[PDB]
């Protein structure tokens, strides 16, 4: 019964976090001065919104935080009554805190709630500010209205770096004692596609399949088309070439993939690409284009075969 | 309410004309009380939806017409969660085969397909599962433009029946037929003129002498009003667009284009005739791709709604630059 | 041009052989479901209304405005202005931008399954105007043929709209198609001096002439054209300032203002004026024809082919896009390219 | 290189003329 | 009686073939017992359901397998209700049998949303010692990266036909039809690598007619012809622009063909006809171009006709170049 390692080593304080500098550093100030606001959190799903706010309010109230934190994730019923009831029962109960500690209600996944939700949620989060501090984290900060978070403080999150990544997937792997390869390592970072808690599922899904790490392991679990040859369609077309890069495609296309995962990753193999950035530009404008073709619901071969020739016909 | 394209459907199997070897087979398949396969393919006006009709009433008769058979239209149905709730609504009802008439009834209930090839292959697969899950107490019958776009699942389970188009002397002879049962006048050269902007459909000649009988209202029907309900433009309009496009300037295309326009004449009707015109004539192999790709270009653009007027300029300068070089 | 429309089909001035069509189907029973179509101002929604007129008694001239509120798969009461009678009901469902099939189906339920009150005065149908349905999406005109078909026996259509390219096949297919053309210079020339001498007046034939001409064939343009010259100056003179419309002639100096100069700066100042003509409600397609037609004619050496090509595709992209202003100003960046490599070579 | 005026004549061929008929061939290998 | 593939349904571990890495690990995690929540996703008949089910009568027997195990499918519609109904309760609950973990089968995960995807991904996260899910689907891609992030997946790839006709030799022994060369060529090529649409026409082929051979497979079918697609190749290639256009809507009206099967098999033909490179560009360009076209609703005959027009403007410059 071995916990996965997505929850088995999440961060426990605000030094192991990797993702953001200033916004860490902007917690770490609020976890000494006691004077936290109500805050809104955005950015990327599993770029670490909720092990953050989490170590924040543990390293906050400490030992009252059984009877002093509550989170409230998208998990439960996300109904107007539910947000109605338990959130101002728990605002209303009486916490013997110190001068600089306050109630935390982390609200996760708070863009899911209609208008009426958050315009109540407005007076909450006025009414209570002295007991309480709300912290709604929020995919998109967008569709928070402007009352909401003028009264809020905004806190942004962004992508993981490849390189934080790296940081993070390098540290587990010394932890671990990993035995690695650095073609591996590039691999996992091909499938990771900047997620973290994605990253660690495929290393440790790969060392309880095969062990030690190298590029080929990492497509056995995961089977994603092979950048290599991908990047091999992508050299063809750049090279004014068209049957040799149909000649990948095809062996590719009785593989039995989709189009849309082919193109997906001549979407993320072209992002990565090394030529003139004009044609970076414009090969990436035709990719688009043939994915909303196929996104629209045309899905054959000769919509690749010619999203292939264009590419070939932009290159002279 | 007198629908002549359902009214005039023959619903008896013996009064289909033309396709007697599949009313033959259909009799043998109904007599043999054991009929898996069934499928039904060809140009629309065929009678195919009629001929299974004609099949389905003389098998189950009238009491059990409006009990054991449901027709649906896959094209206005296109949506994968109709198609699932109302053929398991109607196949979960058991009905025995037992007739108050006492003919011997075999238990099954015939469901159709309208535009069956309307579908796309996910629709198709979650309507081949449909079909494994019901291939007990139901039986189905699909009707389709062409079989080639149905998936392979679907021609297992079938056994195909192809419709040959109708000849043009048995097209006149019904539509006269038709014309001396409800007393309309209109002359041998009226109905060759309608089987030729009806081309290849029944339906479609049946539709437009039942709308020429109500405009004209007991007056003979002449050829401009036949050339104006199926909303031909007239050869002359035509005439004067290539020759406006072989020599002359771009203020003679937009006086052509304006008159088009505000006549009220549809694009689409001009693209149609203006390839139907530029495939059969004598201009060069290189001219007639060009002026052809320009025009299927031009009706991709008039389908996703672009305007007509810029669409008519453009294309009436590739046709000037094709010809007048 | 409201106090003198004709009321029936015998008192038309213009296409009698459709209007003895029209009265002949009118003149029998199963009335079909119509699809009038043409360009604008051609008086399509005359012949409707004679049409209507033919259909019943007297009463078709009552009109009253209701407010209806629908309700979309989003809990939100959106009201909608119908013109409706005791007789037939007109409806715009363009005005919804997503929810015009609920409209659409609401509608259709409420006037089919809710029975006629007094079927000895009106027939056995009633009939629902749909206005402007060329803009509606494909799947509201698939909702549009699923209600027709479910709803043939109480609730016999009308639709009135323009340029049927955008209208799909299957719907086409199951309705008459009744065509208005645009009346002939002749013609507006005709109805001109008619609704001059029924209210005394003397205009002359050259400034009718003048006027049928510079209206490009829209007849209530140039019957407002006419009420405007009158009101501006009453002697008709063979040589008068016919008044122009303010966005037609803002066009035209905006076309002027683009073939002035083709510096970016230029391109800032004529995106101001699109964004005015944008800001004043006006559809694109109107704002690309006027802008062709000016361009053309200030045009030379064939290079008229080429941008008419270039407007039809720019046109295109702005029926894929919801920012139409990307897409003219596309339009009139790569035609002032092209004007700067046609006048310096 | 792609296209042959003379039959290939140990793999099969696909004709192609145009409007004055030279008659060229093509590989389907 | 009954069908093929429901009489001939794999059973066992080594009955399932092609998949020997996937069902090796997934019988070294089902050995230790620390089997994760499974993705199984791939082509339509590849062996996906099968592969589970042989899975769960390995784990539990038949008197438990109705108790222990959940089947959600396409009967049942995949929004937001589902995912805080019937699954929420069956994966939130213990059993009275022995101490193992429940198993639910979400056939066509691909159908539901991102929503519907998140509140799925709670649930999984939610329970995990009790339950372990098991989605199976056609595109990988048409679900969150959230959910590829919590659940252990697995790509059921088609079957090489080197591998595939031990299988059909062997229905092909057990059930006495005649079998040609040409057939066998037909169904591991017309079947496109799944199982049970070749054990699907081999039936139909055997009731229909009797015998198994090209013809036969081809008329049961409908699929187009090589020596019909020739033929349209060739009329496009060297005739008229008049004549092609005459000749092949025959064809179309007569043989039952319709523009898009035309297209992809024309596209399939292309490829072995040894053009140029640039008049190759041009053909599949303008090739994808018509087929966009008849995706979004056009007349037929234009399209056609723009076709034969791309591949007259290539017969043009293939005899300029000679
Ligand atoms: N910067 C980071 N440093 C360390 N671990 C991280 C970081 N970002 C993410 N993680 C890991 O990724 C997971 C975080 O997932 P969550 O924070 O629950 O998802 P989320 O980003 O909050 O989005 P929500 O809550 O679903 S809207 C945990 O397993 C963390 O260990
Ligand atoms: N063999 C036939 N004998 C007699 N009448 C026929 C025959 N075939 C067609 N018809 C007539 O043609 C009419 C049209 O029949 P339909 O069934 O609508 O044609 P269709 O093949 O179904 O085309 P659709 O419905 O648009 S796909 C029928 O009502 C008959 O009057
Ligand atoms: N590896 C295999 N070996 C032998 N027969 C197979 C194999 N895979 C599939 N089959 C046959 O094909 C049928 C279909 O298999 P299933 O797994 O039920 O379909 P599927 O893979 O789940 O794909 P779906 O359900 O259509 S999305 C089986 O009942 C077998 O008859
Ligand atoms: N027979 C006629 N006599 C007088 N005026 C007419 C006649 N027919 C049309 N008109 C005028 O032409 C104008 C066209 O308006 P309308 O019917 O709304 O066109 P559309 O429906 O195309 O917008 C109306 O203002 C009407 O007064
Ligand atoms: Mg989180
Ligand atoms: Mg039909
Ligand atoms: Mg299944």
């Amino acid at each position: 019964y071995e916990l996965p390692w997505v929850e088995k080593y999440r961060p426990v304080k605000l030094n192991e976090i990797v993702g953001n500098e200033d916004t860490v550093s902007r917690l770490e100030v609020f976890a000494r001065e006691g004077n936290v606001p109500n805050i809104i959190i955005a950015g990327p799903p599993g770029t670490g919104k909720t092990t953050s706010i989490l170590c924040l309010a543990r390293a906050l109230l400490g030992p009252a935080l059984k009877d002093a934190m509550l989170e409230l994730n998208a998990s439960n019923d996300r109904g107007i009554d539910v947000v109605r009831n338990k959130i101002k029962m728990f605002a209303q109960q009486k916490v013997t805190l110190p001068k600089g500690r306050h109630k935390i209600i982390i609200l996760d996944e708070a863009d899911s709630m209609t208008d009426g939700a958050q315009q109540a949620l407005r007076r909450t989060m006025e009414i209570y500010s002295k007991t309480t501090r709300f912290a709604l984290a929020c995919n998109a900060s967008d569709k928070i209205i402007e009352p909401i978070q003028s009264r809020c403080a905004v806190l942004r999150y962004t992508k993981l770096t490849d390189a934080q990544i790296l940081t993070r997937l390098m540290n587990v792997i010394e932890k671990e004692r990993v035995p690695y390869t650095d073609d591996g390592l590039e691999a996992i970072i091909f499938t990771a596609q900047g997620d973290m808690r994605q990253a660690l599922n495929n290393l440790q899904s790969t060392f309880s399949g095969f062990g030690f790490i190298n590029s080929e392991n990492v497509f056995k679990v995961c089977d994603e088309p092979h950048p290599l040859l991908v990047k091999e369609m992508i050299q063809h077309c750049v090279n004014a070439n068209i049957d040799e890069a149909y000649k990948i495609l095809a062996h590719l296309w009785h593989l039995g993939y989709s189009p849309e995962d082919i193109i997906g990753n001549i979407f993320r193999v072209c992002k990565t690409f090394q030529m003139a950035e004009y044609l970076k530009l414009e090969f990436i404008k035709e990719i688009g284009y043939t994915h909303m073709k196929i996104a629209e619901g045309v899905n054959s071969l000769l919509q690749m075969a010619g999203l292939l020739a264009r590419l070939c016909q932009k290159t002279m | 309410p007198v629908p002549w394209v359902e009214k005039y459907r023959p619903k008896c199997v013996d009064e289909v004309a033309f396709q007697e070897e599949v009313v033959a087979v259909l009799k043998k398949s109904l007599e043999g009380a054991d009929l898996p396969n069934l499928l039904f393919y060809g140009p629309p006006g065929t009678g195919k939806t009629s001929t299974i009709l004609a099949a389905a009433r003389e098998l189950f008769g009238p009491e059990l017409f409006r009990l054991r058979v449901l027709e649906l239209n896959a094209s206005d149905e296109r949506g994968i969660q109709v198609v699932r709730e109302k053929v398991k609504n109607f196949a979960q009802l058991t009905v025995s085969g037992s007739r108050s008439d006492g003919k011997p009834c075999p238990p099954f209930k015939i469901v159709i397909l309208d535009e069956a090839d309307s579908m796309t292959s996910a629709a198709q697969a979650a309507l081949r599962r449909t079909m494994e899950k019901e291939s007990k107490t139901t039986r189905f019958c699909l009707i389709c433009n062409y079989v080639s776009r149905i998936i392979e699942p679907l021609t297992s389970r079938c056994s195909k029946f192809r419709f040959k188009p109708l000849s043009d002397k048995i097209q006149q002879q019904r539509l006269l037929d038709i014309a001396k049962k409800e007393n309309v006048k209109i002359s041998d050269e009226g109905i060759a003129y309608l089987v030729k902007v009806s081309e290849g459909d029944l339906r479609k000649a049946i539709t437009f002498l039942q709308s020429a009988t109500r405009l004209t209202g007991g007056k003979e029907i002449t050829e401009k009003v036949i050339t104006d309900i199926a909303g031909v433009i007239p050869a002359e309009k035509i005439d004067g667009v290539f020759a406006a496009c072989q020599s002359g300037s771009f203020d003679k295309l937009e006086a052509v284009v304006k008159d088009l326009i505000d006549e009220g004449h549809a694009a689409t009707q001009l693209v149609n005739q203006l390839h139907d015109v530029v495939v059969e004539n004598n201009l060069s192999d290189k001219q007639k791709s060009i002026i052809t790709e320009k025009l299927a270009e031009v009706d991709k653009c008039l389908a996703d709604g672009a305007d007509e007027h810029l669409q008519l300029i453009s294309l009436c300068a590739t046709v000037m630059q094709q010809l007048s070089q | 041009v409201d106090k003198y429309r004709p009321c029936s089909l015998g008192r038309l001035d213009y296409h009698k052989e459709q209007a003895a069509q029209l009265r002949n189907l009118v003149q029998c029973g199963d009335f079909p479901h119509l699809l009038v179509y043409g360009p604008s101002g051609a008086g399509k929604k005359t012949r409707i209304m004679c049409i209507l007129r033919e259909l019943y008694g007297v009463g078709v001239e009552k009109l009253r405005i209701e407010h209806q509120t629908i309700t979309t798969p989003s809990k939100k009461k959106i009201e909608i202005s119908t013109i409706a009678s005791n007789y037939h009901l007109e409806v715009n469902p363009s005005d919804a931008g997503n929810s015009d099939r609920v409209v659409i189906q609401e509608m259709l339920k409420t006037v089919a399954q809710s029975q006629q009150l007094e079927t000895n005065s009106q027939r056995d149908f009633k009939v629902v105007l749909l206005t402007e349905v060329d803009k509606l999406t494909k799947d509201a005109q698939h909702a549009l043929r699923r209600t027709m078909e479910k709803y043939m026996s109480t609730c016999r259509l009308i639709l009135c709209c323009n340029s049927t390219s955008k209208v799909i096949p299957p719907i086409r297919s199951r309705c008459l198609a009744v065509r208005v053309p645009a009346p002939s210079i002749e013609d507006i020339c005709h109805v001109l001096s008619t609704v001059c001498k029924k209210e005394g007046l003397n205009l002359p034939s050259q400034l009718a002439h003048r006027l049928a001409e510079k209206s490009c064939r829209n007849l209530r343009k140039a019957l407002l054209m006419c009420e405007a010259c009158r009101v501006q100056q009453y002697p008709f003179t063979a040589d008068q300032e016919i008044p122009e419309t303010d966005w037609e002639v803002y066009l035209r100096e905006t076309a002027n203002a683009i073939v002035s100069q083709q510096t970016p700066q230029r391109l800032l100042e004529v995106r101001g004026r699109l964004y005015e003509l944008l800001t004043h409600c006006i559809p694109p397609e109107i704002i690309m024809k006027g802008l062709l037609s000016e361009l053309l004619h200030n045009c030379d050496g064939q290079l008229k082919g080429e941008v008419a090509q270039m407007a039809a595709y720019y046109e295109h992209r702005l029926q894929l896009g919801s920012k139409a202003i990307y897409h003219l100003e596309a339009f009139v960046a790569k035609f002032m390219a092209l004007y700067k490599k046609f006048m310096e070579d | 290189n792609p296209v042959l005026r003379r039959p290939p004549i140990l793999e099969d061929y696909v004709h192609v003329t145009s409007t004055e008929g030279v008659r060229a061939y093509l590989v389907l290998r | 009686n009954l069908p093929w593939v429901e009489k001939y349904r794999p059973q066992t571990l080594n009955d399932l073939i092609s998949h020997q890495d996937i069902l090796s690990t997934i019988q070294k995690f089902i050995n230790e017992d620390r089997l994760p929540h499974l993705l199984l996703y791939g082509p339509p008949g590849t062996g996906k359901t099968s592969t589970i089910l042989a899975c769960a009568k390995q784990l539990y027997k038949d008197k438990e397998f109705g108790s222990m195990v959940l089947e959600l499918n396409a009967s049942d519609d995949r929004g937001i209700d589902i995912i805080r109904g019937p699954i929420l309760s069956f994966a939130s609950t213990r059993t009275i049998f022995k101490k193992g973990f429940k198993l639910v089968i979400l056939d066509e995960a691909d159908a539901m949303t991102q929503d519907a995807q998140n509140a799925l991904r709670r649930v999984i996260e939610k329970f995990t010692e009790n339950t372990r899910f098991c989605l199976i689907c056609n595109y990988l891609s048409k679900i969150i990266p959230a959910l590829q992030s919590r659940c252990t997946r697995f790509r059921f790839g088609p079957l090489t036909p080197e591998l595939m006709v031990p299988r059909l030799e062997h229905v092909v022994e057990e059930e006495k039809v005649d079998i040609s060369e040409d057939g066998m060529k037909a169904l591991v090529t017309l079947s496109s690598g799944d199982m049970r649409r070749a054990l699907n026409i081999l039936q139909s082929t055997n009731m229909a007619f009797g015998k198994v051979t090209e013809e036969t497979v081809y008329t049961c079918t409908g699929h187009p012809l090589k020596s019909d697609i020739a033929n349209i190749l060739d009329w496009m290639l060297n005739q008229d622009f008049t004549t092609a256009y005459r000749n092949i809507t025959e064809l179309k009206t007569l043989k039952g063909l319709a523009l898009h099967d035309i297209l992809t098999e024309i596209h399939l033909f292309v490829h072995r006809v040894d053009f140029p490179s640039s008049v190759r560009i041009h053909l599949l360009t303008k090739m994808a171009d018509i087929e966009y076209r008849l995706s979004v609703g056009t007349n037929e005959k234009i399209q056609l006709s723009s076709l034969i027009a791309a591949f007259q403007v290539t017969r043009d410059l293939i005899v300029a170049e000679a």
